[PDB]
């Protein structure tokens, strides 16, 4: 049971690591695109820091 | 009338200054609309680079 319940929450959580790196990847363009419009004019400092975090 | 600027009884050309009739109420809006252009312009131009 115990190592049926381990390979579980390993199982489990290598789709979670699959997730989070797709997640880091959508924030990654919000910064990118926030960058963008503050390179320009449009955004202020404000949303870039809002974003960065 | 601010001034006029022919000599009476000369031939004139299509689109010589005849007289100067006063822009005080004029340059005042002509600034005004050219403001507003300087706005809407920087803005257009941003959204196209963002656009992109």
């Amino acid at each position: 049971a115990s190592v049926a319940t381990a390979y579980l929450t390993l199982k489990a959580d290598q789709a979670q690591l699959q997730l989070t790196k797709d997640t880091l990847g959508t924030y990654q363009k919000s910064f990118d695109l926030t960058q963008r419009s503050y390179d320009v004019g449009v955004a202020s400092a404000l949303d870039l820091r809002q974003a960065q975090t | 009338i601010l001034k006029r600027l022919f000599k009476e009884g000369s031939d004139v050309k299509a689109g010589q200054q005849l007289y100067q009739i006063d822009p005080a109420t004029y340059e005042a809006d002509y600034q005004s609309a050219q403001a507003n252009l300087a706005s809407t312009q920087e803005q257009a131009q941003r959204y196209k680079l963002l656009v992109a």
